């Protein structure tokens, strides 16, 4: 039997995501440092390791290179024999230890009367707008990149056409309301801070006093938390701790809720999101990667979506934890929370099959659709 | 992990740079939260500070804070400090010299952060501090109010703003919560505290260049008040017991006293570090 | 002690209207002294011999210096014709009468402190006011 | 009948990728280059344009500025789409071959790969509609409205090794890095050149390249006339990828010779430019009749004007077309400063208008008038400042401040568009922010359909001096910075000052004068008239401008007290803070001392 534990992650001071241009690994661009808002699902799964290696006093590569002859397969059996790769994408398990499954990260609000748990998900880029095609034959085609594919029509569902000037999709938050839908700004939801720090001592006696950074803090919004589904193998309890995420030294509380054993997280994340579901699209509600994008573009009328970028950290067990790490030499490029994937009149079954390929990130908590 | 609360009790004036985009009559501001626009020292200006104190014992300063920049190998910090949030503050009085300042609002949020953090002693200081917070509610009932403790301070006048501080017999002060708040303690409304913990009635003290007996430069500092007391949280990664022993007991000796923020050779910014008592 | 805008706008208008200033934007280049020596009066002698001595002008006391507390009455009205309730500070506000001199005012009901204060910030009043004015 | 309306690439996303300004460049006319060989085949043809209005002068190779925008409407003859699907191929594949040439630098990589990352990342999308209606103010919209739809798809490349140099996926990146080619050399006897790529000899032209531009110093310090590029090239071939090289050389050298280095020699200005009220010009265009060739031809020429004018001074434009303008200056050239190239371009976008839309303006009633401005953002920052950084700084400059985009984004994303509101967008401004190598940031924004913006520019042309002063003391600029301390400490005084209608200006003199004892030491003359007069303008402006908007914005429930305040702008505090960023700026231009 699995237990299946639901996650809440509360921010305790203020808190750092890392990007592409971080504080030092590129040319004199390393001094300004921005923030995501969300870690990547490989953050959740090395804090996830983390905390199984701390519970069980397993932790290792202290400020020293040591060998761990009988703890090697203790190691392997508790957390896996390394960390979240890209290169297993077709893999049918994680290939990690009692960590089952993972559902993306959710955005939650709490109210202060214990009474629910209100699920904020990245509003769909084609609400509010009608969006229709042609499926004949005739005239007002479009090519993307050689493609041909029907002219798509948007209209607000308020005959006028679609303003890019009016458009703001992309800065708002939804989450179900009585009948409608309640709309959050993203600005409401996460604070940004810029911390100007310098070195105090000079060195060497060359030209100095420039040692100035910046680092973008973000803050959660009060009553808000992160949240996310966790299946263990067997009997391996999580305990509740303060935790790092990412960043500079960012400290979360985890609180460690279980749910009940009949029950599936990916049905539960599904069930979550289920009032965004209209059957001409297909919602991206996790981050998506496809090895061909041309192949689902030809599986689809229209694409309304955005790109993010994608790095990991890949260490072993053996790995020198305390140095430069090392990071994916390939940084890959996902589909956007919000995306919408407008498909064929009869190919919704293809499109689907082509994200469920790829069980190992579906476990990850990446390519979920509703 | 044990999170713990320290206070701070600055013996002179603090400055601690904001860096910020500044543009009014005061040239150099000091750092101020975002959400509560009340004074505050930034974390890295606390481990910066306990770092360079600690510095000549280099093996717990690589245990416990990490591995100074520009070195070849990064070996991570133990010790998570926390931002240090204004407590109470000097205010000027006719009476006496001056009152420590506390809001009911810096009050409740420090309620809230010690149930938040769970600090060692939380459960005694919350329950005491939460019966104080309720009976100073009831005694005001949604006005105004300034409330002193000791029989002698009633009638003090506070100077900035008007205010005539008022002595409620039922309102017991517990000598813990004194020695965490400070003595000669004043609880007002956060409209008050506000007012003058704001840039127009914090210290501004003027400062030039001279030049062969004429003045070069000109400009303004903003300093917190000295004997101001400030609170933060110390979270250690289960770091080795001896040398955080050994780190906590040189922290909360008397003869120990940090430096935090600027002008340090003018003596700005020296204060002592006070552990939370049992209470 | 901080000066308002207001304060400094009612000194504007009460240095104009008791005529200190000409409709040439000149004021005489003795006032200024007038000013500080009335500050350093409050401060040796005290508040009410000091109003008493530049209030007076049946000898040739300058003929112009009772202008000084003219302005520092008006000023002190405009002050107490706003921030009038504001039950939860210490101050009582009135309007002194123009009949009344100020000397008068405080020897009957002066209370020596808040009128202290409202002195003291009218005379700073008036000096930044000044400020923006040339002498002759 | 038929029409074709094209659009390409994703242009901020390769703009964002660069680091430096030659890559920069690089990013920009990459585009420029590709609507250039994608329209060739259809402008030999005779094609009929609508929207851009391709002609001869445009294809005449300019400095490297690209004048090609990316979108194109064109009247389509039958076997048109399968031609430009064929083309745009073609045009790809010479591009990935031009990529992999070994004149490069790097290892040998293979077209097919960059064939395939060009197609997964450059934006080539094109729409054939069928409209009965010749009229181009008809047909222009029609299409660009399905464009703006279209462009909401997403393509990029799936995977992008970064990392090993050997493997390296990311080819635009390497395009940009490495357009200026390698470096070849005799036997000693010669001179150093850099080989440049396809889009420098494109650019510049296959022969009589002079010099191509590979660091930040040769536009900032292009004053003191010391041939940066080659003294440099020369000692980093004598050394022993050089980008870095060549930069940290340029620095050594100008260093070197110290007596002739103001510190804004280092200081790089980025100008960002967008036209207002084009589209209310086009729907008066629109209703008074007069065709839209008219408003291309005179934003043709104001663009080759404009291209002219940024090379007579110091300075390189990278994007000039229609509105929008891209350019890379030094503060100061020949003592002339930024702001005197801004009046230029801005006199030069006004004469145009005026030249080529004489029937436009005389038969329209003045009431109405739009008219086309040209709204400017300035961002002055240290030469190793991040380019990213610097060129979202000018973005934030032009949209949100000198567009008046806060307000309306502000008011739009809480549903307060409010016609009433809308009533109250401000145009033709100014946006200026001056970075110094400290984190001081000074930031100033001003109208330019007034008097005000012409005493700024007379006030500077005044007071910036145009030969650097050898003198070790600088009391004039001890008593500038005198003035500027006492300018930001008595602003509540100042405030008392404007506030006051009928006598203000009396006021502010004399306060001046009781404020400064002796205010004239040398240089600096009379300039408290100018700032109080400047002053005064600033004011009455910012009165006619942001009063009732205020007003309105504190008796709308549905805002909240942050965005309010971030909303409300105080005019008189405006006005002052206009005066200190001046002043502040020609204390940075005169003042010797960095930092
Ligand atoms: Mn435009």
């Amino acid at each position: 039997m699995n237990r299946h534990y639901l996650i809440t992650l509360t921010p305790m001071d203020w808190f750092f995501f890392g990007g592409e241009r971080t504080l030092d690994d590129g040319k004199s661009a390393d001094y300004i440092s921005h923030s995501n808002k969300f870690p990547q699902q490989s953050a959740l799964l090395g804090m996830i390791r983390y905390q199984l290696l701390k519970q069980h006093n397993l932790l290792s590569q202290f400020p020293y290179t040591e060998n761990k002859p009988t703890e090697k397969e203790i190691m392997k059996t508790l957390i896996g024999e390394q960390s979240f790769r890209m290169t297993e994408r077709k893999a049918k398990s994680l290939g990690l230890g009692v960590i089952k499954q993972i559902s993306p990260l959710m955005l939650i609000e709490c109210k202060d009367d214990t009474s629910s748990r209100s699920i904020y998900f990245p509003l769909p880029l084609d609400d509010g707008y009608k969006v229709s095609f042609n499926e004949t034959s005739n005239e007002d085609k479009v090519f993307y990149n050689g493609i041909e594919c029907p002219i798509p029509n948007v209209y607000p569902a308020s005959r006028k056409f679609f303003d890019h000037k009016t458009y703001n999709n992309y800065l708002f938050w939804c989450t179900q309301g009585n009948n409608q839908i309640k709309k959050l700004l993203s600005d409401e939801i996460w604070i940004s801070k810029m911390q100007i720090g310098i070195t105090k001592h000079v060195e060497e006696g060359e030209d100095n006093d420039k040692s100035f950074y910046k680092q973008e803090f973000l803050q959660l919004k009060k009553s808000f938390i992160y949240a996310f589904y966790i299946t263990l193998s067997g009997e391996s309890e999580l305990s509740s701790d303060i935790i790092q995420l990412g960043g500079q030294r960012s400290v979360f509380r985890m609180e460690v809720e279980s749910i009940e054993e009949n029950s599936d997280i990916q049905e539960k994340y599904q069930t979550a999101a289920q009032f965004l579901t209209q059957s001409d699209r297909l919602l991206i509600l996790s981050p998506t990667y496809v090895d061909n994008l041309k192949e689902l573009s030809a599986l689809c009328n229209f694409m309304w979506s955005d790109s993010i970028v994608f790095r990991n950290i890949q260490t072993t067990n053996a790995s020198n934890f305390y140095g430069k790490p090392i990071k994916s030499s390939s940084k890959y490029h996902f589909l956007k929370p919000g995306s919408v994937l407008y498909f064929k009149q009869g190919k919704r079954k293809e499109v689907e099959k082509l994200l469920m390929d790829y069980t190992y990130l579906r476990l990850s908590g990446y390519n979920i659709y509703i | 992990m044990t999170t713990r609360m320290y206070v701070i009790n600055t013996l002179s004036n603090m400055h601690v740079g904001s860096g910020e985009v500044n543009y009014g009559v005061i040239d150099n501001l000091i750092q101020r939260d975002s959400v509560t626009n009340l004074p505050n020292i930034n974390s890295s200006g606390l481990k910066g500070a306990i770092r360079e104190y600690f510095k000549e014992n280099e093996d717990l300063v690589r245990e416990l804070f990490g591995s100074a920049p520009r070195d070849e190998k990064t070996l991570p910090g133990k010790v998570r400090f926390f931002e240090a949030n204004l407590l109470s503050m000097p205010v000027r009085s006719d009476k006496v010299p001056f009152l420590m300042a506390i809001s009911d609002e810096v009050l409740q949020e420090l309620i809230t952060k010690m149930k938040f953090f769970n600090c060692e002693e939380a459960t005694q200081y919350i329950s005491h501090l939460s019966t104080l917070l309720d009976n100073i509610k009831t005694q005001a009932q949604g006005t105004d109010f300034a409330y002193v403790f000791d029989p002698l301070l009633q009638g003090a006048i506070i100077e900035e703003v008007s205010i005539r501080a008022t002595c409620p017999s039922h309102i017991p002060l517990q000598p813990s919560l004194k020695k965490l708040l400070g003595d000669r303690l004043v609880i007002l409304s956060h409209k008050y505290f506000s007012i003058l913990s704001d840039d127009n009635h914090l210290p501004v003290l003027s400062r030039n260049n001279l030049e062969n007996g004429q003045s070069a430069n000109l400009w303004y500092e903003q300093v917190l008040p000295r004997y101001s007391r400030l609170y933060f949280m110390l979270m250690d990664g289960n770091a080795q017991s001896e040398y955080l022993k050994k780190f906590r007991d040189t922290l909360c000796t008397p003869s120990t006293i940090i430096q935090i923020g600027a002008n340090a050779s003018i003596g700005y910014g020296y204060c002592q570090i006070s552990e939370l008592s049992p209470f | 002690m901080k000066i308002s805008k207001k304060q400094i706008e009612y000194a504007i208008e009460a240095l104009r209207a008791n005529n200190i200033i000409t409709n040439d934007n000149q004021y005489p280049k003795v006032f200024k002294g007038y000013i500080s020596s009335f500050g350093a009066a409050v401060i040796q002698s005290g508040l009410i011999p000091a109003i008493i001595f530049f209030e007076n002008e049946d000898n040739d006391a300058n003929a112009d210096r009772h202008k000084i507390i003219g302005v520092l009455k008006d000023i002190i009205n405009a002050m107490r014709q706003q921030y009038t309730v504001t039950d939860a500070t210490i101050l009582v506000s009135s309007q002194i009468p123009a009949n009344y001199s100020m000397a008068q005012y405080i020897i009957e009901h002066g209370n020596t402190d808040q009128l202290l204060k409202e002195i003291t910030e009218a005379a700073v009043a008036m000096k930044l006011a000044l400020r923006m004015y040339k002498s002759e | 009948m038929k029409y074709i309306a094209i659009t390409l690439g994703p242009i901020t996303r390769t703009i964002e990728m660069a680091e430096s300004t030659k890559e920069l460049w690089a990013a920009s006319y990459f585009f420029s280059y590709l609507a250039k060989k994608i329209v060739e085949p259809f402008v030999k043809k005779n094609r009929t344009f609508q929207l851009p209005l391709i002609n001869e002068e445009m294809q005449k190779p300019h400095c490297g500025a690209g004048l090609f925008p990316d979108r194109y409407i064109f009247k389509s003859e039958p076997g048109d789409l399968e031609l430009l699907k064929q083309h745009s191929d073609q045009v790809l594949i010479e591009i990935a071959g031009h990529i992999a040439s070994p004149s490069l630098p790097g290892t040998a990589k293979d077209v097919s790969q960059i064939y395939h990352y060009l197609k997964s990342y450059i934006k080539i999308y094109f729409i054939e509609r069928t409209l009965e209606s010749d009229d181009p103010h008809v047909v222009i919209p029609a299409c660009e409205k399905y464009l703006n739809i279209i462009e909401n798809q997403e393509t990029f490349p799936e995977q992008e090794e970064t990392m090993i140099s050997h493997q390296k996926s990311d080819f635009l990146k390497f395009l940009i890095t490495n357009v200026n080619g390698k470096i070849y050399r005799k036997d000693k006897n010669s001179i150093p050149r850099f080989t440049g790529s396809f889009l420098t000899r494109d650019a510049f032209g296959d022969m009589n390249g002079e010099r191509l531009f590979e660091s930040i110093l040769e536009i900032s310090a292009s004053e003191l006339n010391i041939n940066i590029q080659q003294k440099a090239l020369e000692v980093i071939t004598a050394n022993e990828k050089y980008s870095d090289q060549i930069w940290d050389a340029e620095e050594i050298i100008l260093n070197d010779n110290k007596a002739q280095l103001r510190p804004y020699h280092k200081y790089i200005a980025i100008i960002k430019s967008d036209g207002d009220s084009m589209g209310e010009t086009i729907k008066s265009m629109g209703a008074y009749n007069i065709p839209i060739t008219q408003l291309s031809k005179a934003l043709l020429s104001f663009n080759i004007e404009s291209i002219n004018e940024i090379v007579a001074y110091g300075g390189k434009p990278i994007f000039i077309g229609g509105d929008d303008l891209l350019c890379f200056a030094p503060v100061c050239c020949n003592g002339n400063n930024v702001f005197n190239l801004v009046e230029k371009l801005s006199t030069c976008f006004d004469q145009c208008i005026n030249q080529h839309l004489q029937q436009y303006i005389n038969a329209c009633s003045e009431a109405q008038r739009p008219l086309p401005s040209l709204s400017f953002g300035i961002s002055i920052t240290y030469h190793k400042y991040p380019m990213f950084e610097a060129l979202h700084t000018t973005d934030y400059l032009l949209e949100m401040v000198a567009k008046d985009n806060l307000f309306k984004y502000t008011l739009s994303n809480k549903n307060i568009l409010n016609e009433n509101m809308k009533r109250f967008i401000l145009k033709n401004k100014l946006a200026f922010s001056l970075q110094k190598h400290s984190g001081q940031i000074y930031h100033t924004a001003m109208s330019k359909k007034g008097k005000s913006y012409v005493k700024f520019n007379m006030l500077l042309q005044k007071y910036i001096l145009k030969n650097k002063d050898m003198s070790k003391t600088q009391e004039s600029e001890k008593f500038l910075s005198s003035v500027i301390q006492m300018i930001r400490a008595h602003a509540e005084i100042l405030q008392i000052i404007l506030q006051n209608e009928d006598k203000r200006t009396e006021m502010l003199k004399n306060y001046f004068d009781n404020n400064f004892n002796e205010s004239c030491h040398l240089g600096y003359t009379g300039l408290f008239e100018d700032i109080q007069t400047l002053l005064c303008l600033r004011y009455q402006e910012n009165i006619q401008d942001y009063q009732n908007r205020n007003e309105i914005i504190q008796q709308n429930t549905i805002l909240t007290s942050d965005e309010k305040e971030i909303l409300i702008v105080s005019p008189a505090m405006d006005a002052i803070h206009t005066i200190f960023t001046a002043l502040q700026f020609i204390h940075f231009i005169n003042y010797n001392k960095d930092e």
